[PDB]
């Protein structure tokens, strides 16, 4: 594996 | 008209508000009509991803 997983930028606050 | 100037209207009336830098995806990306060189020149652009 040798790299953790990249995470995208469009995350948002969803309500809870 | 000559060499006075006068108030850039078109802009103000434009630009309220800086429009916020959102990305886009392949599908909607898609369909955005192809980038004109004349829409890119002098102007403001930024990295989103």
């Amino acid at each position: 594996i040798d790299r953790y997983e990249q995470v995208s930028k469009d995350f948002e606050f969803i309500k809870i | 008209a000559g060499e006075q100037k006068c108030f850039d209207w078109e802009l103000m009336t434009n630009f309220r508000r800086l429009p916020q830098s959102h990305g886009s995806n392949v599908q909607q990306r898609e369909q955005q009509p192809a980038p004109r060189p004349e829409d890119f020149e002098g102007k403001i652009v930024t990295q989103w991803y």
